């Protein structure tokens, strides 16, 4: 998986 | 209310590529 | 999805992704409003296998079409605010109401992505749910009983519920319907692993809207030759989704 936003 | 109508398909009046194989089972 | 094809850009936007922050795809999930997801109890509880997820494990993705990418600027992940089970899901012996409800903590917005599908009633329900009727269904799961890089769709027919009851040991219920082709058939077809929670949804043909009508629940293998899909009964659950988006949101 493609990393997501970290603010999530 | 806007409910299972696609901005892409219907809204547009544009079908799927298998709609009508849905539809020509019912 | 097995024997399915790509989906095409906002074929189904309607279509979530359960996403666990290890981070992976735990099953898909369907927008019924801006503020609710439907998907199937199992996906989050089942006792057997040790699963029990909580609010805080989870995200929500909606409005994707790859399986991995984050799709900047299209994507929105949101954050579940409380998970609902139904109370008499039996996780014990057969999945009978395997339906739970997802409320988020925040409305996500519409997009040309992002859209929600309607919940059938009693009168589509009665029209569309026959054997032999096809209805559809999406998903990111296994392609054989490896995984796609875009979301799949399959079109599957409704079968006849003592074909259905004929073809396993496990007692059916009310609650349930199978789709599939027969062995007679010469399509294939069926939903597999880390499809589950998806939508099976119906497009009417009197006002040309989209209804969910069933919830990928589960089967024995995927795509076996006189083997079906099982599927939750959404219309016969409506009740029970009604009582509480009303009790509580
Ligand atoms: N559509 C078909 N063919 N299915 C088969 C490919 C898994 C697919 C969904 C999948 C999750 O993503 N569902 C399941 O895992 C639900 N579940 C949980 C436990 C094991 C079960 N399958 S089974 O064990 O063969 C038969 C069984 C069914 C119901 C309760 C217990 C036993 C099962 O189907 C469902
Ligand atoms: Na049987
Ligand atoms: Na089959």
């Amino acid at each position: 998986f493609e990393e997501i936003p970290e603010e999530y | 209310a806007d409910c299972g109508l696609r901005p892409l398909f219907e809204k547009k009046s544009l079908e799927d590529k298998t709609e009508r194989e849905l539809l020509e089972s019912y | 999805i097995v024997e399915g094809s790509d989906a095409e850009i906002g074929m189904s936007p309607w279509q979530v992704m359960l996403f666990r922050k290890p981070q992976e795809l735990l099953c898909g999930a369907s927008l019924i409003s801006d503020r609710w997801v439907l998907t199937a109890a199992h996906c989050l509880l089942y006792p057997p296998w040790d699963k029990n997820f909580t609010e805080n494990d989870l995200l929500v993705r909606i409005g994707k079409h790859s399986r991995t990418r984050y799709e900047r600027n299209i994507e929105k992940i949101s954050m579940l605010e409380k998970i609902y089970i139904h109370p008499r899901y039996n996780w014990r012996e057969n999945l009978d109401r395997d339906i739970a409800l997802m409320k988020l903590k925040k409305p996500v917005a519409f997009s040309d992505y992002i859209h929600p599908v309607c919940l059938p009633d009693r009168e589509t329900a009665a029209s569309l749910l026959q054997a032999g009727y096809k209805g559809r269904v999406t998903g990111w799961g296994n392609l054989k009983e490896g995984q796609p890089s875009v979301l799949q769709v399959v079109n599957l027919p409704i079968v006849e519920r003592p074909v259905c009851k004929d073809s396993t040991r496990i007692r059916i219920t009310d609650n349930m319907f199978c789709a599939g082709y027969k062995p007679d058939e010469g399509k294939r077809g069926d939903a597999c692993e880390g499809d589950s929670g998806g939508p099976f949804v119906m497009k009417s043909p009197f006002n040309n809207r989209w209804y969910q009508m069933g919830i990928v629940s589960w089967g024995e293998g995927c795509d076996r030759d006189g083997k079906y899909g099982f599927y939750t009964h959404v219309f016969r659950l409506k009740k029970w989704i009604q009582k509480v988006i009303d009790q509580f949101g």
